[PDB]
């Protein structure tokens, strides 16, 4: 339950402004994609590149999303 | 002649139901199932209780259809979120959570 | 003032503005598909909507719509067919809302029974479609 918590909190912190398994970073892709005005390591990078090409890519809110997470 | 309706009439009828009724009718028969898997109906259902999002419907529809569709957006995460607050309307953070969950699921199931 | 003939051959007459509510009729009248009874029903609907076009009156019109909606299964099916044929938004929408209210029902046995729908799902497909929509059940 701590992994998803850290992933989402850090993602919100970055969006408002380590590479283990590359699991935190896919969630941010929609954050940059659906934005106003528009947007072992090697295999993870390849999957991330495929995901980026798939979707056409080259605080109270943070408290809330965590709250709905648990 | 409701037993032999074509796809267009079934879609027109199903344009005026909610999530429970649509997912319920998806088990009536094979043609009803195929018409119920339509993306437009589930997009309408998902956007019905949002009423505050805005980024352009084209971008949202394209991204959600690329990352799994609007049917996975509903059953996996939207329905559990709406379960303890049926009257509440989903605002901005709920979309940011559900879409991130869809992205993580798609990346996990990619391999 | 235009004359419309139906399968019965009755040259049912109606005003040009009232007949203009149907896009198909406006664009182009044997009308081999629409039956005389259904054509009369659409004529009544168009007349009432034209009278309304030319709130308390809004809710009176809605009540009249609800009263006219009270028809059996075959009549509703024929009304849907005619509304789709003649490109009428209001009548098709009203019939679709009525059918949606009807299908707002019970477990799938009820829906398959009231409409005489004969499902032929294979056991694997039936069970799989049950599991994939388990959240509703």
């Amino acid at each position: 339950p701590y992994l998803k918590f850290a992933h989402f909190t850090a993602n919100q912190a970055i969006l408002e402004a380590s590479m283990n398994q590359g699991l935190q970073w896919p969630a941010l892709m929609q954050a940059l994609a659906l934005r106003e005005g528009g947007p072992h390591l090697h295999e993870v990078g390849c999957k991330l590149a495929q995901l980026a090409e798939a979707i056409h890519v080259e605080g109270s809110n943070a408290f809330k999303q965590a709250s709905m997470l648990l | 002649g409701f037993s032999n309706l074509d796809e267009n009439l079934v879609y027109e009828v199903l344009k005026h139901v909610d999530a429970k009724t649509l997912a319920m009718s998806s088990c009536v028969s094979k043609i009803w199932h195929k018409t119920a898997q339509d993306e437009r109906l589930w997009e309408l259902i998902c956007t019905r209780h949002w009423t505050n999002i805005g980024c352009g419907q084209n971008q949202l529809r394209s991204v959600v259809l690329a990352l799994g569709g609007f049917r996975r957006l509903h059953s996996l995460y939207l329905w559990p979120l709406s379960k303890p607050n049926p009257r509440a309307r989903f605002g901005k953070d709920e979309l940011k959570l559900t879409l991130s969950l869809l992205s993580i699921r798609y990346y996990e199931k990619m391999s | 003032k235009i004359t419309l003939k139906s399968s019965d051959g009755e040259n049912f007459e109606i005003d040009e503005a009232v007949a203009l509510e149907s896009q198909t009729i406006k664009h182009m009248i044997p009308l081999p598909n629409v039956t005389s009874k259904i054509l009369s029903k659409v004529i009544e609907y168009c007349k009432r909507h034209v009278e309304a076009a030319e709130g308390s009156s809004d809710e009176d019109l809605k009540t009249w719509d609800s009263e006219f909606i009270k028809v059996d299964q075959g009549t509703l099916f024929d009304l849907i067919l005619a509304a789709n044929y003649l490109n009428i938004k209001g009548l098709l929408d009203l019939t679709c809302q009525t059918v949606a209210d009807m299908i707002k029902g019970k477990t799938p046995e009820e829906i398959r029974k009231t409409f005489n729908i004969k499902n032929d799902f294979t056991p694997e497909e039936e069970e799989e479609v049950r599991r994939e929509n388990q959240w509703a059940f």
